[PDB]
């Protein structure tokens, strides 16, 4: 039984991201361990990470990014559309099509 | 140690946990998010303590009550509390191993 060793390791990376984003503002260490943990999992067990959290971690630091906290967000839309988001624990700055 | 500033704070762990938790797959699944309670323990000062699990090493499960507690796996028996509020109860022993290494077997 593949299948629910696949669908354990998504249950336990969403669980560790929802608690990233929960601890995050008061312990951004201990959020940063449960996004690497999640990350080590998906690596061990081969899945994909859930779509709503794949922007929402620093790829460069894996901090866990609160817009407006230790991230900052904007909508750049003049020429190229696209998202910036910029670490603002490392500085790493992260660029996504829109 | 960074644990002390989830004490006054273990209000956000309300309703985190994603997985449907047994007693077969809790071996395999994420056991930081859960609620437990220490049943029994080597160490007299571990019964009864409960609190949210915060960390987990090899032989050890750090806890997030009243104060934060780290308490070993393999001396204690653990009584975890799934979505719907139901009970699970299981040695540590069962438990050892890093939360990476779990996930099989
Ligand atoms: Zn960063």
């Amino acid at each position: 039984e593949k299948k629910e060793k696949k669908k354990i390791a998504i249950e336990r990376i969403d669980t560790l991201f929802t608690l990233a984003e929960r601890v995050a503002r008061y312990s951004p260490d201990l959020a940063k361990r449960y996004v690497e943990l999640a990350l080590e999992i998906q690596k061990k067990a081969k899945v994909k990470i859930p779509r709503k959290w794949k922007r929402r971690y620093c790829k460069r630091c894996h901090t866990f990014l609160i817009p407006g906290v230790n991230a900052r967000v904007r909508l750049r839309t003049k020429r190229m559309p696209h998202v910036v988001i910029t670490c603002l624990e490392c500085g790493y700055i992260m660029r996504y099509p829109y | 140690g960074s644990y002390q500033e989830i004490i006054g704070r273990t209000w956000i762990f309300r309703g985190a946990h994603r997985g449907r938790v047994t007693r077969r797959n809790i071996i395999w699944h994420e056991l930081i998010g859960l609620r437990v309670r220490i049943v029994g323990s080597t160490h007299p000062a571990f019964v009864g303590i409960e609190g949210y699990v915060i960390d987990e090493t090899r032989n050890m499960l750090v806890i997030a009550g009243d104060r934060i507690w780290k308490v070993p796996k393999d001396v204690s028996i653990f009584e975890f509390e799934a979505d719907d509020g139901t009970k699970i109860k299981i040695p540590g022993e069962r438990l050892v191993g890093r939360p990476e290494m779990r996930l099989k077997k």
